[PDB]
């Protein structure tokens, strides 16, 4: 998932570079960019392939690592006792995240107080 | 049907196993048909020319030029099927290549049929 | 022409090599656009693995017993679930985006070209524990990361079962509770224990069988079939013989369209 | 003869290469069509 | 919650042990939901006063009058009595919601979860794994849904012969539509899934929260000695047979020789 968000990303990034490139060649001749024309078919082909990489019917993860022991996990069982299966009917999607969350790690490169600091609201119904 | 005709025409057949001959037949049956039919529908062009780039596309040359549509066929092999198999396979493949008969070779490697249909291209093929 | 996508097979031996024969056969008579690649260990002789290499597209071989596999760390740790890692070498074929696994001891009754639309192990709900994955027939799609986690769950906590059924159910929970596309309608893995154990269900719903499984301790090559009267040696109550057919159909087919081709290479 | 015995004999794979089956037989059928 | 039931069938006095054993296991795991069983005029005037003791409402079904609204459907599938009895769980309009539970099935945790699934949310059947076990089922009383019943058993009846296979026909949708309504096996274990595939008893086992005892032998006939707690089958595990004989003899036999026998 966050594989395909990076190629969508570096896609977005080369077909911006080259209508970058067209929309200043086509501006330096006095002519506001005929849209149609300033996509190449090297490029159709490309995002053709970023938007088939997207396609899934499966619902994401409820966890974002794989545990080693699933089974048992009392936050999965729950999540699914409760139906949180984040289908895309559902308005709450639930991420569970079983690690430290840390600056080497590949996905949420950010340290605890930096995604503290991007979250809306924090739940500690501490008993 | 296809495979029944096949060998009304061209005395050849196609063994169950094999997927890529069977595609074959399948494909070049379709070619076939589509270029007789393109003829027939349209205003007879006397000059069409078909250009068979492999041996697989070769079983529509054998048909075309047997159910005598006037369509100009090209055959061209791209590699000889039974010279992959003779090199390493034999000990010395270029030297006594007069020497091999090529049908007991061809037999001996289970791969007789799709020799057939490459021999029988050639064979059809004006050019 | 779907060069993309296979149906795989594991075969352990010469005697599974006649299931995947069948098998393999099963999927060209119901005409699969998509490619059959068996996975053979080093126990399948020469003279077999030329059939096996006529029927289908790629004979990939799987040993766990050389030092230079994947798996053969995995399995000096767990040295029982030899044919469970030589299984899950599935993942490794990586040359295709997805694949359907079907155990030797399966056979298609109808085009299934549809599994290919499910996603990641999405198998019919197992007999007996219904919230168990039938590893007989499942969608999957290879990856070095997915392999390297199963053996790692191999290692660490092996299988319930002991078994491929047990590793990857224990891996792939989801499937239980989290989306009902991932489940596969038991007629795309139709074991005959539900034959013989429900029969009801299988007057009604039998018919629309797509995927016949033939579990129990003995499997359809071990009958004896006598052409003649087109008859299976008839046990007392096997499974398997709870329908004529779907044995019939199996054997069937062995003598129509693989004897040629085992005779042809010595067997 | 064994005349369509003789597409079954391809279907199961088994050919007779030396004999009956060989190109140049093939080659006779494919001849009634000239070049 | 007067709104909320779990429903129970009894059609005889050997049942009626079944779904005191059950009915007692609701109250054990305490909870908030009205215990509703459905007698036929089978089950004796004194077991009936032992249910009453258990249950909060002993509703007396009778498909044999002529009053009954199941009786011209009987008349047409004389052998669907105890379904079309069964069935009647539909006709209880005063509760939004309820779990059917046959009177062989236990349970060992509280299942007030079960309210949560909607109508026809049952645990996928050992066997054809696409007809859902109706030994523990969550549905939505309707006169309309009743009467739509009745008609497919006039019409088809079932496949099974049985209730499975009535309510399997009319809820097709729960094989495919939706993966809310597949209740977790957990919620109704039938002990020959653990038998046939004991593995995975042993693993997801210790978590079973119903035991459904489908075997030739029921757990009111098993042979119980109070000594050691034991049992003279698919019961594998023979603990889940174990807590049911005691808590029959806990909290049963006392309210048993109360009312008779």
């Amino acid at each position: 998932g966050q594989a395909v968000r990076k190629q969508l990303w570096d896609t977005a990034n080369t077909v911006k570079e080259k209508f970058g490139r067209k929309l200043y060649e086509s501006l330096l001749v006095g002519s506001l960019p005929d849209m149609n024309k300033m996509l190449d078919k090297e490029d159709f082909t490309m995002m053709k392939r970023a938007i088939f990489a997207t396609q899934r019917q499966s619902f994401p993860p409820v966890c974002t690592h794989n545990m080693l022991d699933d089974s048992s996990d009392p936050i999965l069982t729950t999540i699914r006792r409760i139906g949180l299966f984040n289908s895309s009917a559902d308005r709450v999607k639930v991420i569970f995240h079983p690690e430290f969350l840390s600056s080497t790690s590949p996905l949420l490169p950010v340290d605890y107080e930096e995604f503290v600091r991007g979250c809306h609201l924090g739940v500690f119904p501490s008993y | 049907r296809w495979k029944g005709e096949l060998w009304d025409t061209c005395n050849i057949g196609v063994p169950w196993y094999d997927r890529e001959a069977n595609d074959a037949v399948l494909f070049g049956f379709l070619t076939t048909w589509f270029l007789g039919e393109f003829l027939a529908q349209s205003e007879e062009k006397p000059h069409v020319v078909a250009h068979f780039h492999e041996w697989l596309a070769g079983v529509g040359l054998c048909l075309c030029r047997a159910r005598r549509l006037p369509v100009a066929t090209i055959f061209t092999t791209h590699a000889t099927l039974l010279g992959r198999y003779l090199c390493a396979g034999a000990v010395d493949f270029y030297n006594n290549l007069e020497n091999f008969n090529v049908d007991k070779e061809a037999g001996e490697r289970q791969i007789y049929h799709r020799y057939c249909m490459e021999r029988a291209a050639a064979h059809c093929a004006h050019v | 022409p779907m060069t993309d996508q296979a149906f795989v097979t594991l075969t352990t031996n010469d005697a599974y090599a006649k299931g995947a024969l069948v098998l393999g056969s099963s999927l060209k008579q119901h005409r699969t656009t998509r490619r059959l690649v068996v996975l053979a260990t080093p126990q399948v002789s020469d003279s077999m693995r030329k059939v096996l290499e006529t029927v289908f597209d790629e004979v990939i071989m799987v040993d766990v017993l050389d030092s230079g596999d994947s798996a053969h760390l995995t399995l000096m740790k767990r040295p029982e679930l030899g044919v469970t890692l030589t299984k899950l070498h599935c993942w490794s074929l990586t040359q295709y985006s997805k694949c359907v696994f079907m155990d030797a001891d399966t056979l298609v009754l109808a085009n299934i070209d549809d599994l290919f639309d499910r996603e990641e192990l999405s198998a019919a709900p197992d007999p007996g524990w219904p919230d168990c994955f039938n590893s007989g027939v499942f969608v999957y799609q290879p990856s070095v990361e997915t392999y390297n986690q199963l053996l790692h769950l191999a290692s660490e906590q092996g299988s319930f079962d002991g078994g491929d059924q047990g590793i990857l159910n224990t891996f792939f929970s989801s499937w239980a509770t989290t989306d009902i596309r991932k489940h596969l309608p038991f007629i795309y893995n139709l074991s005959s224990i539900s034959i013989f154990s429900y029969l009801p269900a299988f007057k009604v719903f039998g018919a629309s069988a797509k995927v016949v499984h033939f579990l129990g301790r003995v499997k359809p090559w071990n009958y004896t079939y006598d052409p003649k009267t087109k008859s299976v040696k008839s046990e007392a109550h096997d499974p398997n013989m709870t329908h004529p057919e779907f044995l019939i159909l199996w054997w069937n087919i062995f003598t129509t369209n693989v004897l040629p081709l085992l005779q042809q290479f010595g067997l | 003869v064994s005349s369509e015995e003789r597409k079954e004999r391809w279907e199961q794979g088994q050919a007779d290469y030396m004999g009956a089956d060989s190109f140049d037989n093939i080659k006779r059928k494919l001849d009634t069509y000239l070049q």
